[PDB]
């Protein structure tokens, strides 16, 4: 009497298995990114530009036939220790931080603490971080006029000079580059302090211009996957 | 006769380690599915099964033949000859395709992940297997090679060695130098940022030695036999040097699983035994 | 600051409500738990494995 | 002047009174009562079946009321209903958003719930009049992320959210009825007592609160742990329950004595617990640690009864059927394992 | 039952020395990672300092580097903070916090006024 119960179940299993395989193909064909920051650093303005287009605000785009789904959490609570574990399989975390809001209330220290907590995580230890330096034009405007000074909030800044391997843009005073590279190598130091041999970090200077930026994240995911493939084969 | 009785011991210990390691690795890959859920592992498990095939079916016959100096039960050794090569070139082919996929996994990972499907791996494995089989069985089975420790005709052996050894080793050299260049580029890129953040060659030599150990053994233990495969047709050293050279060529395939199977997670899979 | 004083009042009223309740000795509760576990002792296939004659999983 | 300080001092005086009252009814202990009885013995369990249908990590793996079928959800955007007897996928449902953190299988085999970082709870249907499954009712009245959901009857279900506020819904119309607040941290899980009259809720504020569904007030509150309360389960009798926290410590609490009974902590484990539940008789207590193992202890002797290896990655969900015939586990390696 | 207390506080002229002692109860003090966080009237919470599980790792924010010193003690289960040469901008309220999970270095207690391991606090204010 179990004839009808078996064949229908078998054909349903086969059909749904073929469908889930066809959809898993697409799931593997795409990529996922998680965008976050310290807050009030221009997330709306950058999502107007980076995406170029209710706790989980998602935006799907595609470049050079590879697709990326960027996920925002701008509608959640303040505590971020329980829900942040869900983003374990995400390949990249875009950490957008403001670099001129140090005085208006040590937001740079808050971003550094957030980066340190993310880097030394139990489950996020295998996730690389993409780093942006927002409002560089505001840095230039605030160091030239004399609005504030980094030395007051960072004593070791007085014993730091601009590196020789930098890329100073023409027509830029040395103080802007000094402060920007100080922020950059402080972030790089707090990143490379621990190290795993599994993930890395990539600094960038953008969001001061409103030009294209999708190429940066594309190349970053590309060489991140390249590095993880090299590490998988021990050839790295 | 102290030399005679220990040659059998040495060769039998070699084939014993070979067979035990090969059965260990195939049992490891057949016991669990968590490792076989990655398309890249199909090539290495096919390599392991082909190396098991060459270990079980052809090598012990030559072993028992040379230890006595005769060929007992000699009626199909010519038929066995195809066997002895049917796997061999196949193994070599496997190696080459291994390298090539790694190239596709480094130069453009996006197109590799988007195009390369599990069906393509089966297609490549089937193409390698049929290219070895058709070049192994069809010529020698009918009439095309004419006490069976025979000679090789000039008409086939040279081109067979060219197709089975020269082209794969050449493309492997090319891909390995390319991936070495790109690895040096990535190492310089990461070392620049590391030096800027801390405010090198110890890391840049590891990739060199790692590509040297995986490729150097192949050439170092496969070149003498394949290059002597040309001198003997028109020769002229001895009838024993060729034997020790093919012995080394077989020991190379015997030992290569220790190099091509020791990744970390699969090392744990070996450890759980 | 009405929010803080309102939260404090709500918390102290919740504590006052929590304070108006009776309790029982822990030995009696443990004895009742043991009595229940013994009354449901022979109905636990996970406790002692049952033979494969009637096991649907094995 | 500044009467809030007086309110705080009388509140801490009431707290001291509660502590003294709890100490008054604790003349005896439990480890001295569980003596003279036979131990459970070294039980050896073998994994029976494995399910390979998921892409990402499984998170909830809710069981079924008929003791034969089960449901599971992962972070890939799929909800899979499985048959355990024949090892077959009964149903596959695509969801709106990829992130999901809980399911709730209705006790009538007709509905099933979901929930994640989308702050919405979807209720599907199973008695398909047209064959295919479809979203039957959505619920959106919370700001924080959903943590757990447990169906009560065919037309209402209580959920817990990340905004320190849990609610009871009425899916027959689409509006909530009762709201439970009081927790300072986001509530992590909840468990319905077999009495179907009150339920326990565990949060991240190192507390556990016993709520009444029809009254809406808080009856009892326990604070014995020192870290986050990851999982909470109710004893099948109805006079006790267990909790597994994020400090390698699980604790057994009771309602009558209003204090903890016994802790199942060990020295050699330092990882955290993610899911914990009881057995049919309550003699065994299974807990899912974070060191890629699952430890079953004797609930009375406070000793390890068995250790379950398996999943290479961390196990995130554990479930036991109503009849107590088999157990199911779900981890982060896309594998569902049914043990007997 | 977690519980935190702190001893200290005063209205001292700028250029003095202050000592604060945070005591904990209800958990093993010899396993977690204590830290001090302050907030000024009119501003948000500002991470001040932290102490590792043993006392080898010490980290200070930029505004207090080389001026205020901290040290834990597992015998008394208390951690001591020392304000030396108090600046006129330290007129803030302080809290002695604790990371939620043991054996992990992930610590963020700067969350807005909702936490389960932040004590009462002390209003340190310089004089004129
Ligand atoms: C009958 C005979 C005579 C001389 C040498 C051999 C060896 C056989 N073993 C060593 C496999 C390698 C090989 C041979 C001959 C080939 O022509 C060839 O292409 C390969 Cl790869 C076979």
């Amino acid at each position: 009497d179990q004839r009808n119960e078996e064949k229908a179940q078998r054909e349903a299993n086969k059909k749904i298995e073929k469908q889930l395989q066809k959809d898993k193909q697409v799931y593997r064909a795409t990529h996922r990114l998680l965008l976050l920051g310290a807050g009030e650093s221009g997330k709306s303005t950058i999502v107007k530009q980076m995406r170029i287009l209710t706790g989980i605000f998602e935006t799907k785009f595609q470049v050079d036939k590879v697709n990326f789904h960027m996920f925002d959490v701008g509608a959640q609570r303040d505590e971020r220790r329980k829900w942040i574990q869900c983003f374990n399989d995400v390949t990249a975390i875009i950490f957008v931080v403001a670099s001129s809001s140090y005085n208006m209330t040590n937001r740079l220290q808050e971003a550094l603490n957030l980066f340190k907590s993310i880097w030394n995580n139990r489950w996020l230890r295998t996730i690389s971080v993409i780093l942006f330096l927002n409002k560089q034009d505001l840095l230039a405007e605030k160091v030239l006029a004399g609005k504030s000074k980094i030395e007051d909030y960072f004593p070791e800044f007085a014993r730091y000079t601009t590196p020789e391997d930098a890329t100073p843009e023409p027509g830029e005073d040395p103080r802007v580059t000094r402060a920007k590279y100080f922020i950059r190598d402080e972030f790089l130091r707090i990143s490379t302090a621990s190290g795993d041999g599994r993930h890395y970090c990539y600094p960038h200077f953008t969001c001061s211009v409103d030009t294209e930026n999708i190429r940066r994240v594309f190349n970053d995911c590309r060489d991140i996957i390249q590095r993880m493939h090299l590490r998988q084969y021990e050839l790295l | 006769f102290s030399v005679r009785i220990l040659t059998a011991c040495f060769l039998s210990l070699l084939i014993l380690s070979t067979l035990l390691g090969n059965t260990l690795v195939c049992a490891a890959v057949i016991r669990f599915r968590h490792l076989r859920s990655k398309v890249t592992n199909f090539f290495v498990i096919s390599l392991a099964v082909s190396d098991l095939l060459v270990a079980v079916l052809v090598m012990p016959w030559k072993a028992v033949a040379e230890i006595a100096g005769f060929w007992p039960f000699g009626s199909f050794c010519n038929i066995w000859v195809a066997f002895d090569i049917m796997c061999s070139t196949a193994s070599i082919l496997n190696l080459c395709v291994i390298s090539v996929d790694r190239y596709w996994a480094i130069s453009s990972p996006f197109r590799y992940e988007r195009k390369m499907t599990p069906k393509a791996a089966f297609i490549l494995i089937s193409v390698a297997w049929t290219l070895s089989v058709l070049i192994s069985f069809i010529p020698v089975q009918l009439s095309w090679h004419k006490n069976c420790d025979s000679s090789l005709s000039r008409t086939y052996a040279i081109s067979s060695s060219v197709i089975s050894f020269y082209i794969p080793v050449a493309i492997m050299i090319v891909t390995y130098t390319r991936i070495y260049r790109i690895a040096q580029k990535q190492i310089r890129r990461i070392a620049a940022l590391e030096r800027a953040a801390v405010h090198s060659f110890k890391r840049e030599t590891k990739v060199l030695k790692t590509l040297s150990v995986i490729m150097g053994v192949f050439v170092c233990c496969w070149l003498p036999f394949f290059i002597l495969n040309c001198i003997l047709p028109f020769c002229c050293i001895d009838s024993n040097t060729f034997d020790v050279f093919v012995w080394f060529g077989w020991a190379n395939s015997s030992l290569n699983p220790i190099i091509y199977a020791f990744n970390a997670d699969f090392r744990k899979a070996f450890s759980t035994l | 600051n009405t929010a803080s004083i309102a939260q404090a009042r709500k918390l102290v009223e919740q504590l006052k409500m929590e304070a108006n309740i009776d309790r029982i000795k822990v030995s009696k509760a443990a004895a009742d738990l043991m009595a229940y576990c013994e009354a449901h002792a022979k109905e636990d296939p996970l406790l002692t494995p049952v033979p494969a004659s009637e096991n649907p999983f094995r | 002047g500044s009467e809030l300080d007086q309110l705080r001092q009388e509140a801490e005086q009431l707290k001291n009174q509660i502590r003294d009252a709890r100490k008054a009814c604790a003349d005896a202990t439990l480890s001295q009562i569980t003596n003279n009885i036979d131990p459970v013995g070294r039980i050896q369990m073998r994994t029976r079946r494995t399910l390979r249908g998921h892409l990402a990590k499984i998170y909830a793996m809710h069981w079924g009321t008929d003791s034969r079928l089960l449901v599971s959800a992962s972070q890939d955007g799929k909800l899979i209903i499985w048959d355990s007897y024949t090892t077959n996928k009964v149903h596959a449902i695509p969801l709106r958003s990829s992130w999901v953190m809980t399911c709730a299988y209705a006790p009538s085999g007709n509905y099933v719930a979901c929930g994640g970082l989308d702050n919405i709870c979807s209720i599907y249907n199973l008695k398909t009049r047209e064959g295919n499954v479809r979203v039957s009712r959505e619920l959106a009245g919370h700001t924080g992320y959903l943590s757990c959901c447990r169906f009560l009857d065919d037309n209402q279900i209580v959920t817990s959210s990340g905004d320190t506020t849990c609610a009871l819904w009425d899916i027959e119309t689409g509006q909530q009825t009762t709201t439970f607040t009081g927790h300072t941290g986001d509530v992590m899980s909840l468990s319905l007592a077999p009495d179907t009259r009150l339920f326990v809720s565990g949060a991240c504020d190192a507390s556990a609160k016993l709520w009444d569904v029809r009254e809406g007030m808080c009856r009892q509150t326990f604070t014995g742990h020192e870290s986050d309360i990851n999982a909470i389960c109710f004893f099948p009798n109805g006079n006790a329950f267990a909790t597994g926290s994020d400090d390698a410590t699980c604790r057994l609490f009771d309602l009558r004595a209003d204090q903890e009974l016994m802790t199942y902590s060990h020295d050699n484990i330092i990882c955290g617990i993610t899911s914990v539940s009881f057995s049919k008789s309550g003699r065994l207590l299974l807990a899912g640690y974070d060191d890629f193992n699952c430890n079953v202890w004797d609930a009375l002797k406070a000793d390890r009864a068995g250790v379950l290896a398996g999943h290479d990655n961390r196990v995130s969900c554990l479930g036991v059927t109503d009849d107590g015939m088999a157990v199911a586990t779900g981890s982060w390696d896309s594998f569902l394992k049914i043990w007997n | 039952q977690v519980q935190l207390q702190e001893s200290g506080g005063g209205l001292v002229q700028p250029g003095g020395s202050l000592r604060l002692s945070c005591a904990a109860s209800g958990f093993t003090f010899s396993n977690y990672k204590m830290n001090w966080v302050r907030q000024a009237p009119g501003k948000g919470l500002e991470w001040v300092s932290d102490i590792s599980q043993s006392g080898a790792s010490i980290s200070y924010t930029g505004s207090v580097k080389g001026r205020f010193t901290i040290s834990r003690d597992n015998a008394k289960n208390t951690l001591y903070l020392q304000m030396n040469s108090l600046k006129p901008e330290d007129t803030a309220v302080y809290y002695c916090a604790r990371c939620p999970a043991p054996f992990t270095r992930d610590c963020f207690d700067v969350t807005s006024t909702t936490y389960a391991y932040r004590g009462q606090g002390t209003q340190v204010t310089v004089s004129s």
